[PDB]
């Protein structure tokens, strides 16, 4: 693999090492995954995210 | 540093590196400075306990 071409970079892989346990940081990778689309900005500033 | 007694009769000064935070002293480094010198190595690693 060459890390500049999948959808996981390498500063995905340096959240993971530096985390608490914590339940909150379950639901901080899922909000990770916001895609940084043009109309993917439409869901999260409807919904005032 | 450190007096040197060995040549002849009189002295002179020399010195050895403390090579750590550590080797200096509790009046220049006192124990309650140490502790939150090592709170602050917590906070930035963010390691678990």
């Amino acid at each position: 693999m060459a890390e500049y071409e999948e959808w996981h970079k390498s500063p995905v892989a340096a959240y993971a090492a530096s985390c608490q346990a914590t339940p909150g940081a379950i639901s901080a990778m899922v909000s990770m995954h916001q895609k940084l689309s043009a109309p993917s900005f439409i869901c999260q500033a409807k919904h005032r995210m | 540093f450190f007096v040197h007694p060995c040549p002849g009769a009189r002295g002179s000064y020399r010195a050895t590196h403390r090579t750590m935070v550590g080797n200096i002293p509790q009046p220049l480094a006192p124990r309650e400075f140490q502790e939150s010198r090592g709170a602050q190595f917590d906070a930035v690693t963010n390691m678990t306990h």
